[PDB]
RNA sequence: AAACUCCAGUUGACACAAAAUAGACUACGAAAGUGGCUUUAACAUAUCUGAACACACAAUAGCUAAGACCCAAACUGGGAUUAGAUACCCCACUAUGCUUAGCCCUAAACCUCAACAGUUAAAUCAACAAAACUGCUCGCCAGAACACUACGAGCCACAGCUUAAAACUCAAA
C-alpha cells in the first residue's frame, strides 16, 4: 500500500544529510518499496527534547518520503530505522492522501431527548 | 378542485445546514499550525468541541491528529508553541478577566 | 505596546529587560507547597543555589509547618539570604497545591524581591504511578 | 482514468538512477504543510 | 430494595467458609 | 522534564501586580481542569467510583445548563405587573 | 495463493493494461495490496471452476464459496495468533454457518452440493 | 404554495425589503409579493425556464422603478 | 449548548449500555437551590503579622509599634464595616444576578409540566 | 387578565355574570356551603379563556361537568 | 508518635509500570470488556428461534512455573486511638496487580428488564421503577427457612466450582 515515512534526522551538514536518505531511501528500495517523492520540511527546533542512540538531540531535519510497499516491508523498514545512527526518530503511516474524506451536508442539530419518564403525575 | 389549498413540498425557506470551519478540509498531522490553534496556550491541553466549536467527525480528527503529531516530533505536548500563539483564536474561551 | 503576558521567548529578539538583564538571565525561585511543609530555593539562571529556607528550617514543626503564615516566614528567610547576593528580580516557579503556595510568594516579596513572572509546575501524571488508597473519614 | 494519471505519475517517481540528483534537489527546496483557519472559515497560509 | 436477604445469606457462606477451615 | 522551561503554565506580572497575575494563573489552571485534576490524583479513585462521578457530573451538567436555559428564557417576563388590578 | 504479479480483480479487464511500464504494474498488482485484495481474487477463482453463474453473487453457492475464503483467511490468522478468542469465535462461527448453508443445499440442489464440495475441498459430515 | 419557491428565492437574492410591512392592511403588497405577481405573469406568457423567468422579472420592475439592492 | 440525552439512559429501544446512570429523574424543578453562604476565612492578618512582627522585635513595646499599631487597628475597622456593606448588597442582591426569592416567584408562574392535561 | 376588565363589562352590560378573578375551589360543587343552600347555579357557562394562568385547563371546566352545566368554550 | 537522615531542593541522565486534556463525545465488541502512538491481520450468518446432553469464551481475586519491579498493596511488623481496637488513622514491607506458559471458570457477570417481528388504538395503567401492549420462540419460576447446604455425579478444580434435595420448623416470609 501507500505510506508516508515521517523521518527526524539527526542536524548534519548537507552531505552527511545526502548520504542518510540516500541510505535510507535505497533500504526501502531493498524492501520492494516504490518511492514516490522525497520532501524536505526544513531543519528546526524539535518540540522537545529526544534523546536517541547515546545522544541528545535539540533540532532535526524533518524530511518525508512518500512511497508504495508490500504490507511485509513496513515491519521491517522499523526495524532499519531503529539502527541508523542519524535517525533521530522515524515513523511509517498510511498516506493520508489515500483516505478520501466523505462529504459532509453540515452539522443535524439534536432536538431535546424526549419521553424519558412516563407523563404521569409524581 | 380548488387552486387556493395548500400543496405538499419541501420547506422552501429552510436554513442550509450549518457547517464547521474545518467541514471539507484535510486535517494533517504535520500541520502543526492548525492543530496548535485547538489546543490550550498555557497547558497544551486539548480542547473540548463546545470550545473549539467543531463537529464530532472534526474534533476526533484534530484530536487524534494531535496525539499523532505529539508523539512522533513535530507538536509540543506541555504548551503551545509560541511560534502560533499570534494565529487567528477560532476557540470560544478567554483566560484574561 | 500593549501587555502580554505570555513570558518573551528565548533566541528571538524582546525589548523587556530588568535592570538591564534578560528573561533568560533573571534568577529563580522554585516554591515547592506542600500539604505539610514548603520548602523555597533560589537559584541562579545557570543553576548555582542562592538562598534555601522551608517551615522546618524556621523552627515551625509539625501541624504549624502547613501553614500560611509558616510559608510567608520561609519567604522572607529566603528573600533576605538572596537579597544579600544581589537579587533583585525573580521568576517564581512553584508546585503544589499546599498552604504556603501563595503565601510563600507574598515573603519573598515583603523581602524585598520583586516577582516578574508566575510559574506553575505541579506534576500532573498523564495517565503514571498509582496513588495511594482513599481514607475512610 | 486512473492507470492513465497513475502513468504520467510514474515517470516523476524516484529510482536508483536519479537518486542522488533527487536527493540535492530536496535538500534545496522547502515543503510547508502549516496554514491556519479562521473564524470565517478561510485558510491562511504562511508568509513565505 | 434492602438486603435483608444478602445478609441472611451473606452469614450463611461466611458460617459455612469458617467451618470447612475448621474442619 | 524533556520541553522548553517557562512556556507552560506562566504568567507575566504587570507592574508589580503580583495578586493579578496569581489570580489569573489561577484561573488559567482551573478553566483547565488541572486543578481539580490535581484534587483528583492525591488519592487513588478507583474506576468504578471514577465512572460514578463523571455520570454524576455529566447529569448535572445538564440539568444546570437546562435550568440556566429556563431562567433567561423567563427573565423577560420578570417585568412589571401589566394588569395590576385585574 | 495467487501470485503477487496478479493484477487487481479492479483492473483487471481495462483496456491496455498489459503495455503499461512494468512499475505500474507492480502498483496494480496484490505484491502492493492488503491481504483483503488477495481474498476478493480466489474468491473469484473459484466461482468461476464452480458456479454455474460467476456473476449471481446471491446464490447459495457463492455465499459458500465467499464464507470458505474467510473460514481459511481465519485460519491462516489463528496460525500467527493462537490466542486471538475473538477471531476463534469468528471461525468456529463461520464453520457452523457454512455447514448450514452446505445442509440447505444438499436438500435443494444435490448436483450443485456434490459440486461445491469436490470444488472446494470439503468433506460434508452430518452431525451426531 | 407555489409561491413560496419564489418567495425563498427573492429573500435570499435581495434579501427583505427596506419598505416596512404593514400587516394591519388586509391588502398590503410587499416588493416580493409585488415580484411574485410579475414572476407569475411573465411564466403564464409561456417562459418556462427558471433562471431566466428570474432575472427578467428584476429587470421589469426596475423598469417600473422599483428598487433592488441585490444582498451581494 | 446543553450535553446530548439521546440514547443516555437504560430504556426499551435503546440497544447500548447506559451513558448515564442518574440518581434522580432529569427533569427541571420549579426552584432553584438556596443562596449557599460562602465559607469564611481570617482576614486582615496581613496587617495582623506586621504589628505581632514589631512586638517580637521591640519586646513588646507599643511605644515603637504605633504607626503598625494603628494600621492593623484600620484594617479591622475596615474589615467590619466591610461586614455591614456586604450583608445589606447581599440581601438587596446588588452583586446575585437574582435572588431565589425573586427567581422562585418567575418559575411558579411557568411551572414545569411533566404530565399530560 | 389582559381582558379582565372587558369581559366584566361586556357580561354587565348584556345583562350577565363573570368571573374573571382566582377561582376558589368549590364554588360550583360547593356552592350551597358557599352562597346557601338555595343557590342558584348558572345555566351556562361561557369560557372565553380555557386555560388558566398556568396553562392548565380552568378547574370550572371540570366542575362545570360535574354539576352538569353546559359550557361554552373559545 | 513512629519512620528516614548515603536525607531534602535545583539540574541532567534514565521503565517489562500506568495511559492528563480530547470525552459536554456515546463509538467498538457476543458478553466479559475496550479511550497513548504506529503498522499488519481483522470484526460469523442474503429468514428467524434454538444446545444445562456439546463447543468456544468469560472482570477481579486465586493456583503452578520462569522473569520484571516505579508505584500501590491483603497479610505481617511498628506508631497512635480505645474500656478493649485482631479495626477505622500514620509508617514500613510481602503475596498480589505486570510479562510469558498453563490452570481456575466465579461477580450486584445487574442496564436485576431474553431473542426475533410489530403497534401507539382501544381498557393507558396495582405501587414504585425506565409508558402500555401484540405475535412467535427458547430459557426459567411455583410459601418462607433449612440451602450459594447434604449426598450423588462431572471437572487440570482437593479449604474449589457446577448441578442440587429431604427431614425437623413456621403462619407467615
Ligand atoms: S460540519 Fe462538515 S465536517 Fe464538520
Ligand atoms: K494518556
Ligand atoms: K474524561
Ligand atoms: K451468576
Ligand atoms: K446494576
Ligand atoms: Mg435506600
Ligand atoms: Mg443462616
Ligand atoms: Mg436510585
Ligand atoms: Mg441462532
Ligand atoms: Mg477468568
Ligand atoms: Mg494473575
Ligand atoms: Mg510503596
Ligand atoms: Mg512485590
Ligand atoms: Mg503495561
Ligand atoms: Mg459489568
Ligand atoms: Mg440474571
Ligand atoms: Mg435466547
Ligand atoms: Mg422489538
Ligand atoms: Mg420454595
Ligand atoms: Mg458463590
Ligand atoms: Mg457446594
Ligand atoms: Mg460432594
Amino acid at each position: 500500500p501507500r505510506y508516508e515515512l515521517a523521518l527526524i534526522l539527526k542536524a548534519m551538514q548537507r552531505p552527511e544529510t545526502a548520504a542518510t536518505l540516500k541510505r535510507t531511501i535505497e533500504a526501502l528500495m531493498d524492501r520492494g518499496a516504490i518511492v514516490r517523492d522525497l520532501e524536505n520540511l526544513g531543519e528546526r527546533a524539535l518540540p522537545y527534547r529526544i534523546s536517541a542512540h547515546s545522544q541528545q538531540h535539540n533540532r532535526g531535519g524533518y524530511f518525508l518520503v512518500d512511497f508504495y510497499a508490500p504490507t511485509a516491508a513496513v515491519e521491517s523498514m522499523v526495524e532499519h530505522l531503529s539502527r541508523d545512527i542519524d535517525v533521530i526518530r522515524g515513523n511509517i503511516v498510511k498516506h493520508p492522501l489515500t483516505q478520501e474524506l466523505k462529504e459532509c451536508e453540515g452539522i443535524v442539530p439534536v432536538p431535546l431527548a424526549e419521553k424519558l419518564y412516563s407523563t404521569k403525575k409524581r | 378542485s380548488n387552486e387556493d389549498l395548500p400543496i405538499s413540498m419541501e420547506n422552501p425557506y429552510k436554513e442550509p445546514l450549518k457547517k464547521c470551519i474545518l467541514c471539507g478540509k484535510h486535517v494533517d498531522y504535520k500541520n502543526v499550525q492548525l492543530l496548535s490553534q485547538f489546543v490550550s496556550p498555557f497547558t497544551g491541553c486539548i480542547y473540548g468541541r463546545h470550545i473549539t466549536g467543531l463537529c464530532g467527525k472534526k474534533q476526533k480528527e484534530i484530536t487524534k491528529a494531535i496525539k499523532r503529531a505529539q508523539i512522533m516530533g513535530f507538536m509540543p505536548v506541555t504548551y503551545k508553541d509560541p511560534a502560533y500563539l499570534k494565529d487567528p483564536k477560532v476557540c470560544n474561551i478567554r483566560y484574561r478577566e | 505596546t500593549k501587555f502580554s503576558i505570555y513570558p518573551p521567548i528565548p533566541g528571538e529578539e524582546s525589548s523587556l529587560r530588568w535592570a538591564g538583564k534578560k528573561f533568560e538571565e533573571i534568577p529563580i525561585a522554585h516554591i515547592k507547597a506542600s500539604h505539610n511543609n514548603t520548602q523555597i530555593q533560589v537559584v541562579s539562571a545557570s543553576n548555582e543555589p542562592l538562598a534555601f529556607a522551608s517551615c522546618g528550617t524556621e523552627g515551625f514543626r509539625n501541624a504549624k509547618k502547613g501553614t500560611g503564615i509558616a510559608a510567608q516566614t520561609a519567604g522572607i528567610a529566603a528573600a533576605a539570604r538572596a537579597k544579600q547576593k544581589g537579587v533583585i528580580h525573580i521568576r517564581v516557579v512553584v508546585k503544589g497545591l499546599g498552604p504556603g503556595r501563595l503565601s510563600a510568594m507574598h515573603g519573598l516579596i515583603m523581602g524585598g524581591l520583586e516577582v516578574i513572572s508566575i510559574t506553575d509546575n505541579t506534576p500532573i501524571p498523564h495517565x503514571g504511578c498509582r496513588p495511594r488508597k482513599a481514607r475512610k473519614l | 482514468r486512473e492507470v492513465l494519471q497513475l502513468q504520467e505519475e510514474v515517470k516523476n517517481f524516484i529510482t536508483r538512477e536519479n537518486l542522488e540528483a533527487r536527493v540535492e534537489a530536496a535538500l534545496d527546496s522547502r515543503k510547508n504543510y502549516n496554514w491556519a483557519i479562521t473564524r470565517e472559515g478561510l485558510v491562511v497560509r504562511p508568509q513565505r | 430494595k434492602n438486603v435483608l436477604k444478602i445478609r441472611r445469606r451473606k452469614m450463611n457462606h461466611h458460617k459455612y467458609r469458617k467451618l470447612v477451615k475448621k474442619t | 522534564a524533556k520541553h522548553l522551561k517557562f512556556i507552560a503554565r506562566t504568567v507575566m506580572v504587570q507592574e508589580g501586580n503580583v495578586e493579578s497575575a496569581y489570580r489569573t494563573l489561577n484561573r488559567i489552571l482551573t478553566m483547565d481542569g488541572l486543578i481539580e485534576d490535581i484534587k483528583h490524583r492525591r488519592y487513588y479513585e478507583k474506576p468504578c467510583r471514577r465512572r460514578q462521578r463523571e455520570s454524576y457530573e455529566r447529569c448535572r451538567r445538564i440539568y444546570n445548563m437546562e435550568m440556566a436555559r429556563k431562567i433567561n428564557f423567563l427573565m423577560r417576563k420578570n417585568r412589571a405587573d401589566p394588569w395590576q388590578g385585574c | 495463493d495467487p501470485p503477487p504479479s496478479t493484477l487487481l480483480k479492479d483492473y483487471q479487464n481495462v483496456p491496455g493494461i498489459e503495455k503499461v511500464d512494468d512499475v505500474v504494474k507492480r502498483l496494480l498488482s496484490l505484491e502492493m495490496a492488503n491481504k483483503k485484495e488477495m481474498l476478493k481474487i480466489k474468491q473469484e477463482q473459484f466461482m468461476k471452476k464452480i458456479v454455474a453463474n460467476p456473476e449471481d453473487t446471491r446464490s447459495l453457492e457463492a455465499r459458500i464459496i465467499a464464507l470458505s475464503v474467510k473460514i481459511r483467511s481465519y485460519e491462516e490468522h489463528l496460525e500467527k495468533h493462537r490466542k486471538d478468542k475473538a477471531h476463534k469465535r469468528y471461525l468456529l462461527m463461520s464453520i457452523d454457518q457454512r455447514k448450514k448453508m452446505l445442509k440447505n443445499l444438499r436438500n435443494t440442489n444435490y448436483d450443485v452440493f456434490e459440486k461445491i464440495c469436490w470444488g472446494l475441498g470439503i468433506e460434508y459430515t452430518f452431525p451426531p | 404554495y407555489h409561491e413560496d419557491r419564489i418567495r425563498a428565492k427573492f429573500y435570499s437574492v435581495y434579501g427583505s425589503g427596506q419598505r416596512a410591512f404593514d400587516l394591519f392592511n388586509p391588502n398590503f403588497k410587499s416588493t416580493c409579493q409585488r415580484f411574485v405577481e410579475k414572476y407569475t405573469e411573465l411564466q403564464k406568457l409561456g417562459e418556462t425556464d427558471e433562471e431566466k423567468l428570474f432575472v427578467e422579472t428584476g429587470k421589469a420592475l426596475l423598469a417600473e422603478g422599483v428598487i433592488l439592492r441585490r444582498v451581494g | 449548548a446543553t450535553p446530548s440525552l439521546r440514547g443516555r439512559l437504560a430504556r426499551f429501544g435503546n440497544p447500548r449500555k447506559p451513558v448515564l446512570k442518574p440518581n434522580k429523574p432529569l427533569i427541571l424543578a420549579n426552584r432553584v437551590g438556596e443562596r449557599r453562604r460562602e465559607k469564611g476565612e481570617a482576614t486582615c492578618i496581613t496587617e495582623m503579622s506586621v504589628m505581632m512582627a514589631c512586638w517580637k522585635q521591640n519586646e513588646f513595646r507599643d511605644d515603637a509599634c504605633r504607626k503598625e499599631i494603628q494600621g492593623f487597628l484600620d484594617c479591622a475597622a475596615r474589615a467590619q464595616e466591610a461586614r455591614k456593606m456586604r450583608s445589606i448588597q447581599e440581601t438587596l442582591g446588588e452583586s446575585g444576578s437574582l435572588l431565589p426569592n425573586k427567581l422562585n416567584k418567575l418559575l411558579q408562574r411557568f411551572p414545569n409540566k411533566p404530565y399530560l392535561s | 387578565r389582559q381582558f379582565s376588565y372587558l369581559i366584566e363589562n361586556m357580561a354587565r352590560d348584556c345583562g350577565e355574570y363573570a368571573h374573571t378573578r382566582y377561582f376558589r375551589g368549590g364554588m360550583l360543587t360547593n356552592a350551597r356551603l358557599l352562597f346557601g343552600p338555595t343557590v342558584r347555579l348558572p345555566d351556562l357557562i361561557i369560557f372565553l379563556h380555557t386555560l388558566n394562568n398556568i396553562f392548565e385547563p380552568h378547574v370550572a371546566v371540570r366542575d362545570a361537568a360535574k354539576m352538569n352545566i353546559p359550557t361554552v368554550g373559545i
